[PDB]
């Protein structure tokens, strides 16, 4: 996951 | 947005761009009235960043955009950066936005409103189109 | 990155079904959307997920997080505005 | 709120  | 399409200019009039002092777009946001923008807490906005309203093409010099200064950042006290839960910040603008054909507010829901699985909604932004 | 503003339509998921993708990372103040051939991606964060209700566009989500490769077959995760709107209104009223 | 002056085309 990654902050968008 | 991956596999989206270009919007009609001005058709999402609450959409703002959050830019740093170098002019770099790093996050979106939404106008909820002339003085307040909603964005994500994890965007890490500071009062040195700028809210840009009325923009369509970030490569154009000819658009009548509004560059609005931020007075105060209100990060929701329930935001949990470890889980990215409650990911919301409010920005109070120093200078009110001037509403027009291309700049206006989105509605907020009631707390009890229902949006069912399977409903088709829309998202907008200047994020990457390919990874 | 694009110069011009992009849009996409996409469906809302239930949190129970979103947990098949993301497991215990999905909390009550999140809502999932997508897995439909489109995805939000880096730089979309903070922007809107809007749904039309009684003729008006209403802010249902705030772009938050998702797949590190913006996979179009995995749902994106958005902050669930109905869970947060009471804090919005308390903040506006006090400031 | 919520009603753009320039209608979106989806």
């Amino acid at each position: 996951s990654w902050p968008w | 947005i991956v596999n989206g399409e270009e919007a009609v200019p001005g058709s999402w009039p609450w959409q703002v761009s959050l830019q740093d002092k170098t002019g770099f777009h790093f996050c979106g946001g939404s106008l909820i009235n002339e003085n307040w923008v909603v964005t994500a807490a994890h965007c890490g906005v500071t009062t040195s960043d700028v809210v840009v309203a009325g923009e369509f093409d970030q490569g154009s010099s000819s658009e009548k955009i509004q560059k609005l200064k931020i007075a105060k950042v209100f990060k929701n006290s329930k935001y949990n950066s470890l889980t990215i839960n409650n990911d919301i910040t409010l920005l109070k603008l120093s200078t009110a936005a001037s509403f027009s054909q291309t700049v206006s507010a989105v509605c907020l829901p009631s707390a009890s409103d229902d949006f069912a699985a399977g409903t088709t909604c829309v998202t907008t932004g200047w994020g990457l189109t390919r990874y | 990155t694009p110069d011009r503003l992009q849009q996409a339509s996409l469906p809302l998921l239930s949190n129970t079904n979103c947990k098949k993708y993301w497991g215990t990372k999905i909390k009550d103040a999140m809502i999932c959307a997508g897995a439909s051939g489109v995805s939000s991606c880096m730089g979309d964060s903070g922007g809107p997920l809007v749904c039309k209700k009684n003729g008006a566009w209403t802010l249902v989500g705030i772009v938050s997080w998702g797949s590190s490769t913006c996979s179009t077959s995995t749902p994106g995760v958005y902050a669930r505005v109905t869970a947060l709107v009471n804090w919005v209104q308390q903040t506006l009223a006090a400031n | 709120c919520g009603v753009p002056a320039i209608q979106p085309v989806l």
